[PDB]
Order: structure tokens, then C-alpha cells, then sequence
């Protein structure tokens, strides 16, 4: 699932969006932008959950 | 003087060895399957695609 904070961009991502699975059948491989991806989780980070 | 392009002929490529005009491949399947009824299923099965 995608995290709390929302991005732009050509691949967008909104706010806990969630991941399509990839399967055998191929009409098309599936994927996230990575830095946008850790740009949403970004701010949720803390030092007691670590 | 006169420059050109010049063919030849490999002594490799004439000589005559062998003769089975025709052939069949057996490949790797990638997955633990039963073999297949269609066309998809056959194709997604392989292990790499000829």
C-alpha cells in the first residue's frame, strides 16, 4: 500500500493506494516510481516503532 | 589505383556435413504444470519463449 502523504508526477500516487499484484498472465508488467514511494512513508518513520 | 569491394567464399562454408533437414526441440517448463490444453497456457509455461 502506498503511505499517507500524497505525490505527483507520471506515475501519481494517492494516499494509502494499493499495489496491483503481478501474475503469470502478462498484458503488461506492473511498477511504482521508488522515490515517490518512499516519499509517502517518509513522514510516519519514528524512533519507538524502530 | 582502383579501389573496390571484393567477395569471397570461406572454405568452411562448402563443406557438406550432416543431414537432418528437420527437427524438434523439447524445452523446460518454469512451472510445475500440467501439460497444456491452449495457446496461452503454453506460452506462459516455458521457460523462455523461442
Amino acid at each position: 500500500q502506498a503511505g499517507p502523504d500524497a505525490t505527483a508526477g507520471a506515475i501519481p500516487l494517492a494516499a494509502g493506494q494499493l499495489f496491483n499484484m503481478n501474475f503469470i498472465g502478462a498484458p503488461a508488467f506492473e511498477e511504482w516510481p521508488m522515490t515517490s514511494y518512499l516519499y509517502s512513508w517518509a513522514g510516519r518513520f519514528d524512533i519507538t516503532t524502530i | 589505383a582502383n579501389a573496390g569491394q571484393q567477395v569471397f567464399i570461406p572454405t568452411q562454408s562448402t563443406i557438406h556435413i550432416g543431414g537432418r533437414r528437420v527437427l524438434d526441440l523439447i524445452i523446460p517448463r518454469r512451472e510445475i504444470a500440467p501439460n497444456p490444453t491452449t495457446l496461452v497456457a503454453a506460452n506462459a509455461m516455458c521457460m523462455v519463449r523461442p
